């Protein structure tokens, strides 16, 4: 049934959301210590 | 019928779920920048 | 009524309905059969419940699982096993427990004879009667012999 297709889009998109936020905050890190290295550099 | 509907429920769950990977992601980015000013508080012009 | 899961079987629930066209995939037929299966299918409730108990045919009551009515079975093995126990095993203690019970009223008919004798007779232990079960023109026959020594 397209309902079966659709739980696992759904649960493909609940898996991708752990995997964006992990992968997001790594480069978040970068903006923090960017705005770091302003604070200090001024 | 029954089923078209729960399948376009799903998927409105798959839309709202993949909303809350951008969502996650966009928060991640921000709570990065956020409570940084604390620690550049006691880092920078506390030394 | 009960253990209909003995007969179960094995998106389908254990109904028969003893005296259905959707999206769902109602090209089905259960084997609950002993009563008789409908078409539904578990994608919709609304099949399932016309299929069950919506009119007409009432779905009957079944264990839980069919392991309650494998366990259903054990206990009713087991219970076999007891009464069958207690109808034979113990029928032979309480045949024992008879056997013991009528030499205990005859050893008590016994001392009671001893007593009687004692107050008809001599006190030391001497006894010279006799046990029997005939019929009462054989009692009556015992009392024309024994009106010697009647109470």
């Amino acid at each position: 049934l397209a309902a079966e297709q659709e739980a696992q889009h759904i649960v493909a998109a609940a898996r991708n959301a752990k995997m964006a936020r992990l992968r997001q905050a790594k480069e978040e890190a970068e903006r923090e210590i960017a705005e770091h290295r302003a604070q200090v550099e001024r | 019928q029954m089923v078209r509907f729960i399948r376009q429920e799903a998927e409105e769950k798959a839309n709202e779920i993949s909303v809350s990977a951008e969502e996650e992601f966009n928060i991640e980015k921000l709570q990065l920048v956020e409570a940084e000013k604390k620690k550049i508080r006691q880092e920078y012009e506390r030394k | 009524a009960v253990r209909d899961l003995s007969n179960l079987v094995k998106l389908v629930t254990l109904l028969a309905v003893v005296p259905t066209s959707y999206v769902v995939p109602r090209s089905s037929k259960l084997l609950y059969e002993d009563l008789y299966t409908v078409t539904l299918f578990g994608r919709v409730a609304d099949n399932f419940r016309i299929a069950a108990r919506e009119k007409g045919f009432q779905i009957r009551d079944f264990e839980y699982s069919s392991e309650a009515q494998e366990s259903r079975n054990q206990e009713l093995e087991k219970l076999v096993h007891d009464q069958e126990s207690l109808r034979s095993s113990l029928l032979q203690w309480c045949y024992t427990s008879y056997g013991e019970v009528f030499s205990s009223w005859m050893h008590f008919c016994a001392v009671r004879v001893f007593a009687e004798s004692i107050l008809r007779y001599g006190l030391p232990p001497s006894f010279l009667a006799c046990v029997l079960a005939p019929s009462v023109k054989g009692e009556k026959k015992v009392r024309s012999i024994l009106e010697e020594l009647c109470g």
